[PDB]
């Protein structure tokens, strides 16, 4: 069959978010509050194209808006955030419930110096609508033409011509 | 004597476990969901006789998704040629195929 | 049709019932011989 | 029925406690006002990803941001 | 070697089946089926069937083979050529199959078989905050309603049937 | 053979298009033969229990006759329905495929040469 | 047995058969066969003698082996198709194993070696259930998997079943073994026409169940398990000799009887597909079935064997048995050939 | 992996204890000592089969703590109470037909 | 690697479709070392 | 196909040919039957976990439950045979030759 088409290694170069999972999980609610639009453009493009090769520019926009988010944390509230993700980072399950005072300090400093509001319980699982400029994928499964169906039955049902026609049975 | 009582009464006794492309708990996709969906939506309504000779490509893609025989045969060819070139000394493995390049994310 | 192989075959019983074709005996003693220790019991147990 | 109940509670109280606990387990969730909230909490637990919708132009109930007013809410769960 | 762990456990599995299926005695046959059930459980566990492997240990080895050894103890007496000969026959057939599918990375007895480690065929993604195997088993109560009805009816009928045929009257 | 026809609508003994067909008359010789089978079942039922064969249980003989006629009427309706379905599918398949059913150029016996084999 | 428990266990037998007949999933097919065997085991052990325990053990071993081969065929189908719909099988190995498993469940030759032993070991009512109702579910699965059934396999099983069920009944004097070898020959007749027209398969199965139900009901009503005990029936109830005469003449395939209907329709649908040698050899082989049927008619109805003195006491008592549907089944097994185009209701 | 290491270590310590307990009392040479079917019960087999069938019913009951998380709770609760009820009905039929007798 | 091999299409799909197929474990970690293979393919199962 | 499927199917056939060739004991026959079930369990489980076919995760449990109830039925048959003949030998089950 055909040759698979892959992007070059230059097209896969982006400035990664080289932080740990507790750094992300500590920042995850404000990240979902603030980096909404490129993330949902990317996930809409990702569930519609069904191909990670058509989604690389939205992936780079996600990977860029996340860096802008952490730079904007780093300019104002580096120390409460650092204490908070260290407390998140101690726990083996990384519990939010063990870390409520450091979360309170980080949310206080984030609401004061950046105006960011933490999402309530129920908001980051809402289904949101995304305004895109890319076209809707018209055949994302790359399905070929379906076979034409068998003909339907039509007409009125007449009696059997001379009955059963089983050897001599005249009905 | 397939007495299709389920389609007669409208009950769903076992149509849910019948295929991989059905409704799954927590919307978990099967690893060959698209291939099975393509083969079923091809072969739907045209019968077995037309489905074996008109939907052959979709069923071959789906069987090769399931069993991965051509994929494993292709990897066997590449790996055997690689090991022959390593034994002959005419090929070197790159550092990113030896654990020396500080992986992506 | 009688043969040499099917020669010893008799017909089955008329009610299709065949003949059936015991109980345990225990030589018993007290577990720790502190109290009694000098008892012998020949049981006939039925399970 | 009061003589039989006291008699079976005198003779076989383990079976009376068995049938009483089993009968409460059967008829009690249809009488409880919190059986609704079990369904409400299980359908509100977000296992999958909330795959967003293409904004065609007419979806007034769907929010554009998670912190928008419209959309499904869990204030009943915070409060109870 | 360590990438072939499921394969090596499957070789131990076939060796255990050649062990008990050559039938030395129902006691040692039970022992061979116990060791075989344990290593086949390990085969299932190394794909991510942790609940299904614990179902092997808890149900298969835990109840059923215990009842087999129990009933054997009531029907055999406590105190050959054909068993050991059939044992080494099955062992040589299995090792010749191993040798072919290892030196060739390919064999065909009834179907074509790969010779690489079966690590190759796995998925490269996650399941999130659940096990897919656990959620599919949990759906026996919400999706498998008819399946639960016929399974419970067969088990109740099975209790009735065992009390009928062991009654003797 | 016709199992894909009655698979869109399963377990219908008489479909709605069976009503376009004329029902069997109640003086159908097939249905009268089934009534004769009911009378014979009544006679065998009086004979195996050593009742008088023609006299005993006239209510029972009449219920035998009635029950066989009642079942056989719907059996004849389904029989005529399935043969009508068979002819309907035959004619629609011939109509949809004219290349597989060419209208045969019929020659008369003045052009047809048949080899004569004498009996002598 | 408790009559409540008897009714529940027979409903569970029927339930397993219905679950095989209605379900669209292979696991539920296997579940139906498991439930069917699990429920029919007490019916075979109804009288609790060592022949019934031996018969139930042999039946258990054969049906268990067939159920495990059925599940292996289902598992190879799940490999090579990724799904579970009860339809054609997507691998010839799964098709071979499932055809073997259903051949073991039907007791077709060369997997026939349990049917006369198990039928002899059990009573006449349980033998009736085994030889009529237990044929329904595997023929339904064969009816559904026929786009994948290998032709040479099913016709080998068919002609081997017809030949071995012909030669097996010629040596028999026990009635249950005669009915079992009759079963093997008629299952060969059913599966021979399966890939050609399965409506005629269902016609053969229905006429066979009617005639076998008639013969087992006559054998129950006369309480005769051997040829020579059936020979005393003329001095006890002479109408029963007439009924077993016409039913044995029907099962031999003689016109104008309705046992000629299935084999005539099978020959009729096998000559359409340009097979001439095979229905001719099948028809000539069925003359052996007719031979031991005529042996039984000679011993029962056409001659008068010697009776004993104690039959005079049994003259003074009527049959108080529920001869359920015996006149209906006797009429349907003999006088149905004028209604031969009724077979279209099974289309 | 760590599980396999732990199983091998427990098996090794157990085999070492068994090998010591068989070979360490063979050090002291002792005076070599020169002087000098079972009955079936139906109830013993029946309690084992009753165990096996109720254990299969338990095998059906084991996915319940995962099954409560479903969105089809009314069907789930119905089938859960139905499996426990069929286990209780198996126990009641085992009771009333003299099955739990002399090993009650 | 596959230069000396005659008739070899590099990057040839084993599927007739042009749809993106999710890669297999052997397609990604096929040419890499056995330690990375084990850590990617049995790591979560063997984790503690 | 995959390499482990060869060994699991060969395990099924080994327990098959064990079950199809009796030595003396009916218990060893039932052991071979449940070894067939064990190999079927493992093979179905490896397919269903490999495919990520979620709903068929309950299939091997239903297989295990039905076939262990079947095994209980077979053990009760063996127990009745052993109470008849004293042993569980398959050469004692030969009354139905005539
Ligand atoms: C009709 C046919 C079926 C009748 C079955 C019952 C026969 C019976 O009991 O007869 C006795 C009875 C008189 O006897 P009885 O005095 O009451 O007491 C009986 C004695 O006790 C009898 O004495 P015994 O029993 O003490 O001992 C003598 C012994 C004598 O027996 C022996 O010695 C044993 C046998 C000897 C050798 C075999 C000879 C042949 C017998 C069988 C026939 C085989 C060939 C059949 C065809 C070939 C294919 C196989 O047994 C008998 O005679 C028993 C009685 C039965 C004799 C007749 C048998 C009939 C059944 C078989 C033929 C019909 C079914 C098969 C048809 C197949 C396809 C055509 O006979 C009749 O009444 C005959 C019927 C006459 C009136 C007919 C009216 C017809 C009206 C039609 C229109 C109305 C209906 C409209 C319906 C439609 C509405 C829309
Ligand atoms: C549709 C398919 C129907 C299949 C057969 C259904 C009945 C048999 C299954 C159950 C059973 O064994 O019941 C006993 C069975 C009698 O069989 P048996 O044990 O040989 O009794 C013989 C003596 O006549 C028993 O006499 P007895 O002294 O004890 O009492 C007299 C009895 C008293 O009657 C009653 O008690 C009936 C009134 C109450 C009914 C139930 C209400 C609840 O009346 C009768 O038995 C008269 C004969 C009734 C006809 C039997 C055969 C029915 C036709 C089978 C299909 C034939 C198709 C031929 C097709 C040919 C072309 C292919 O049936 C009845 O007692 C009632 C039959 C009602 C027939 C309705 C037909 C249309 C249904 C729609
Ligand atoms: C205003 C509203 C009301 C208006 C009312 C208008 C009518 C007024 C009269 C009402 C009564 C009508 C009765 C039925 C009409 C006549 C049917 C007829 O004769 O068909 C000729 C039919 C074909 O001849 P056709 O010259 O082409 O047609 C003349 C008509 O146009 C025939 O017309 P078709 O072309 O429409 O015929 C249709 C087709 C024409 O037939 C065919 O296409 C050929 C296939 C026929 C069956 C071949 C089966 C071969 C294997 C079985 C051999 C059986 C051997 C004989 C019996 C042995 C002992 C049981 O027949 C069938 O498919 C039915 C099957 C045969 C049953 C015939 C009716 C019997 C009713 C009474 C039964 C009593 C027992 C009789 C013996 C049982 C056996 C018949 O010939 C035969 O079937 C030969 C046998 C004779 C039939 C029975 C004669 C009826 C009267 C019997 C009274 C005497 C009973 C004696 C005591 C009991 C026996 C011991
Ligand atoms: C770690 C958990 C606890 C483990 C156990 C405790 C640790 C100690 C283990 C060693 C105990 C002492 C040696 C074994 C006992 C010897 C007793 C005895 O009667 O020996 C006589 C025996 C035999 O003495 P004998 O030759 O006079 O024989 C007497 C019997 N007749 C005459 C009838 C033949 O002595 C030995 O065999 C010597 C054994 C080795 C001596 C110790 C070496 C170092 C062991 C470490
Ligand atoms: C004995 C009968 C016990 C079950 C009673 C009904 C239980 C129930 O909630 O069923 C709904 C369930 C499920 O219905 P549901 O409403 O949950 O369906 C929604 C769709 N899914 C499952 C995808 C979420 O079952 C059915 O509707 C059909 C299966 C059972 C049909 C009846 C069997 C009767 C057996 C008699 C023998
Ligand atoms: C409706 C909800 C769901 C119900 C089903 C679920 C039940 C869960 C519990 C499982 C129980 C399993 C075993 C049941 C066996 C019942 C039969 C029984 O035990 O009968 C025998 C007993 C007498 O005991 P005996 O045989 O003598 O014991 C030897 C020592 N003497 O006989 C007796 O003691 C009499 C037993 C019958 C009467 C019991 C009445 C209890 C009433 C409690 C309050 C009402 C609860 C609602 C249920 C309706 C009860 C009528
Ligand atoms: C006496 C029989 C009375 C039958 C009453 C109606 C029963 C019913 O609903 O039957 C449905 C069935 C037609 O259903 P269908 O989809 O054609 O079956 C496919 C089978 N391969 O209809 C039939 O099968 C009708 C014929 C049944 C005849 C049984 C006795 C011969
Ligand atoms: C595509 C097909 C779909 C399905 C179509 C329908 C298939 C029907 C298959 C019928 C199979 C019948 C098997 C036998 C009945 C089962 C229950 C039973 O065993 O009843 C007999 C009963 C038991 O009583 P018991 O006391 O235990 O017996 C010892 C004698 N004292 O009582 C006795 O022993 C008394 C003696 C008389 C028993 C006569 C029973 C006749 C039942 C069958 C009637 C004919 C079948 C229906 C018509 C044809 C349908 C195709
Ligand atoms: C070719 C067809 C057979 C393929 C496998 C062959 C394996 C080697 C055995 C050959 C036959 C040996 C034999 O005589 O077996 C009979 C034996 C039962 O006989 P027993 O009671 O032990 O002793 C009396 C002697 N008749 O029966 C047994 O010992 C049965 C043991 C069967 C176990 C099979 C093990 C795997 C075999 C290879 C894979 C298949």
């Amino acid at each position: 069959p055909g040759i698979v088409e892959l992007p070059s290694l230059e097209d896969l170069k982006v400035q990664e978010v080289k932080v740990s999972s507790s750094v992300l999980k500590a920042a995850a609610h404000h990240y979902g509050a603030q980096c909404d639009k490129p993330n949902k453009e990317f996930m809409l493009c990702r569930w519609e194209e069904k191909d990670p090769r058509r989604c690389l520019e939205e992936g780079k926009l996600v990977n860029q808006c996340a860096l802008e988010f952490f730079r904007q944390i780093k300019r104002h509230c580096a120390e409460p955030f650092t204490e908070y993700w260290t407390c998140i980072d101690y726990s083996g399950l990384q519990l939010f419930r063990r870390c409520r005072k450091e979360q309170a300090q980080f949310d206080k400093c984030v609401l004061d110096k950046l105006g960011w509001v933490r999402p309530d319980l129920g908001e980051l699982s809402k289904v949101t609508k995304v305004k895109t400029d890319r076209p809707l994928p018209e055949n994302p499964y790359h399905s070929r033409a379906r076979p034409e169906p068998n003909p339907e039955v039509e007409g009125d049902l007449k009696p059997a011509r001379h009955g059963s026609r089983l050897f001599f049975w005249t009905m | 004597p397939f007495f299709d009582v389920q389609k007669k009464l409208g009950v769903d006794l076992d149509h849910w476990m019948t295929i991989q492309s059905a409704e799954q708990p927590h919307r978990i996709p099967a690893r060959c969901h698209a291939f099975e969906k393509e083969w079923i939506e091809c072969a739907h309504g045209i019968g077995s006789i037309r489905a074996e000779k008109e939907c052959k490509i979709e069923f071959e893609d789906f069987r090769e998704c399931l069993l991965r025989q051509k994929t494993m045969k292709r990897l066997n060819a590449i790996k055997r040629q690689r090991d022959k070139l390593i034994k002959e000394g005419k090929y070197t493995p790159p550092p990113h195929h030896s654990g020396q390049e500080d992986l992506r994310p | 049709y009688p043969t040499k192989e099917t020669a010893h075959w008799k017909p089955p019983p008329w009610n299709d019932v065949d003949p059936p074709k015991s109980n345990l005996t225990l030589n018993f003693g007290p577990q720790h011989p502190a109290a009694h220790g000098v008892l012998r019991l020949v049981m006939e147990l039925s399970g | 029925v009061a003589a039989f109940l006291k008699n079976v509670w005198a003779k076989e109280p383990v079976l009376v406690a068995s049938f009483a606990i089993a009968g409460l387990a059967v008829i009690l969730p249809t009488l409880s006002p919190y059986t609704k909230y079990s369904l409400m909490i299980n359908r509100a637990t977000p296992y999958n990803y909330p795959v967003p919708l293409r904004d065609d132009g007419n979806m007034p109930d769907v929010p554009s941001h998670p912190q928008d007013p419209q959309g499904p809410s869990l204030e009943w769960l915070k409060r109870l | 070697m360590m990438t072939y762990i499921v394969f090596i456990l499957s070789i131990i599995f076939v060796m255990g089946f050649v062990g008990f299926s050559s039938k030395p005695s129902p006691i040692y046959g039970g022992l061979g089926l116990i060791v075989s059930g344990g290593v086949g459980c390990g085969i299932v566990l190394n794909f991510g069937g942790s609940f299904l492997g614990l179902m092997v240990f808890l149900i298969y080895l835990g109840g059923m083979m215990v009842v087999f050894g129990y009933t054997t103890a009531m029907a055999t007496e406590q105190y050959n050529k054909v068993v050991l000969g059939t044992f080494i026959t099955g062992l040589l057939m299995e090792f010749l199959m191993v040798y072919y599918v290892l030196k060739d990375k390919e064999v065909e007895i009834v179907f074509k078989f790969n010779g690489m480690g079966d690590w190759v065929i796995y998925d490269t993604g996650d399941s999130g905050f659940f096990s897919e195997e656990a959620m599919g088993i949990a759906a026996l109560y919400s999706y498998g309603t008819w399946l639960v009805i016929v399974t419970g009816w067969s088990l109740l009928i099975g209790v009735v049937v065992i009390m009928e045929i062991t009654r003797g009257n | 053979m016709m199992t894909g026809r009655q698979a869109r609508a399963p377990l219908q003994f008489l479909p709605d298009e069976a009503r376009s067909l004329p029902p069997p008359k109640l003086t159908d010789p097939r249905l009268a033969y089934i009534g004769f089978l009911g009378y014979c079942s009544g006679l065998i039922d009086n004979a195996i229990r050593r009742r008088p064969v023609l006299s005993a249980g006239l209510h029972r003989q009449f219920l035998y006759i009635t029950s066989f006629v009642f079942v056989g009427y719907y059996l004849l309706k389904r029989q005529d329905y399935m043969y009508a379905v068979r002819d309907h599918d035959m004619f629609s398949y011939i109509k949809s495929h004219p290349e597989d059913f060419p209208e045969k150029d019929k020659k008369t016996y003045r052009e047809v040469f048949e080899e004569f084999h004498p009996v002598r | 047995m408790n009559p409540i428990i008897l009714i529940i266990i027979l409903m569970t037998v029927m339930l397993g058969t219905i679950i095989v007949m209605i379900s669209t999933h292979w696991l539920l097919i296997w579940i139906g066969f498991e439930m069917n065997m699990l429920a029919i085991i007490p019916i075979m052990m109804k009288k609790h003698n060592p022949r019934a325990t031996e018969a139930s053990t042999k039946y258990f071993l054969t049906q268990s082996t067939a159920s495990m081969l059925l599940m292996m065929a289902i598992i190879i189908n799940l490999m090579f198709s990724g799904q579970w719909t009860v339809m054609k099988l997507f691998n010839p190995m799964a098709s071979m194993l499932m055809t073997m498993a259903l051949a073991m469940k039907l007791g077709m030759a060369p997997f026939h070696f349990w049917v006369p032993e198990v039928t002899q070991g059990i009573p006449l009512s349980s033998g009736l259930i085994l030889l009529t109702w237990q044929k329904l579910a595997p023929m339904s699965v064969l009816y559904q998997i026929l786009p994948s059934i290998n032709l040479d396999l099913i016709l080998t099983l068919s002609i081997l079943s017809i030949t071995i069920g012909g030669w097996g009944g010629l040596n028999q004097t026990q009635l249950r073994k005669i009915m079992a070898y009759s079963s093997i020959a008629h299952m060969g007749w059913m599966t021979a026409v399966l890939l050609y027209n399965p409506t005629m398969t269902l016609l053969n199965l229905i006429i066979y169940i009617i005639m076998t139900s008639t013969m087992f009901t006559l054998f129950m009503a006369n309480s005769t398990t051997t040829t020579l005990s059936l020979s005393h029936t003329w001095n006890k109830a002479p109408i029963m000799t007439i009924l077993v005469l016409i039913t044995l003449l029907s099962m031999g395939g003689l016109p104008p009887l309705s046992g000629f209907m299935p084999k005539w329709m099978i020959i009729q649908e096998m000559t359409k597909n340009d097979s001439i040698i095979l229905p001719t050899l099948m028809a000539i082989t069925a003359l052996l079935n007719l031979y031991f049927y005529m042996r039984l008619t000679y011993s029962t109805a056409l001659t008068m064997f010697p009776s004993t003195n104690n039959m005079k006491m049994k003259w003074q008592f009527p049959t108080t048995k529920r001869m359920t549907l015996l006149p209906t089944m006797t009429v349907l097994s003999t006088m149905l050939l004028p209604l031969t185009p009724i077979l279209s209701i099974l289309e | 992996m760590n599980l396999m290491i732990t199983l091998l270590t427990n098996f090794t310590l157990a085999t070492l204890l068994v090998t010591i307990a068989f070979w360490l009392p063979q050090l002291n040479v002792y005076s070599e000592k020169t002087s000098p079917r079972l009955p079936f019960s139906m109830k013993f087999f029946l309690v084992a089969i009753t165990f096996l069938l109720f254990d299969l019913e338990i095998a059906l009951l084991l996915p319940l703590p995962w099954a409560s998380q479903t969105t089809n709770l009314n069907t789930m609760l119905t089938m859960a109470l139905l499996l426990i009820f069929l286990l209780a009905v198996s126990l009641a039929y085992e009771w009333t037909q003299k099955g739990l007798e002399w090993t009650e | 690697i596959m230069k000396d091999v005659p008739g070899w299409k590099v990057g040839e799909s084993v599927f007739h479709t042009t749809r993106w197929v999710t890669p297999m474990m052997g397609e990604l970690y096929g040419l890499r070392t056995g330690e990375e293979i084990l850590s990617s393919t049995y790591g979560f199962i063997w984790y503690t | 196909m995959s390499l482990v499927y060869m060994n699991i199917m060969m395990a099924f056939t080994v327990s098959l040919t064990g079950l199809l060739m009796y030595r003396s004991h009916l218990m060893s026959s039932l052991l071979c039957l449940e070894g067939m079930m064990l190999s079927l369990f493992i093979l179905a489980t490896l397919m269903i976990l490999n495919s990520h076919f979620t709903l068929a995760s309950m299939m091997p449990i239903i297989l295990l439950v039905f076939a262990a109830c079947e095994a209980a039925l077979g053990l009760s048959l063996l127990v009745m045979v052993s109470n008849t003949y004293g042993t569980d030998y398959v050469q004692n089950l030969n009354l139905l030759q005539c």
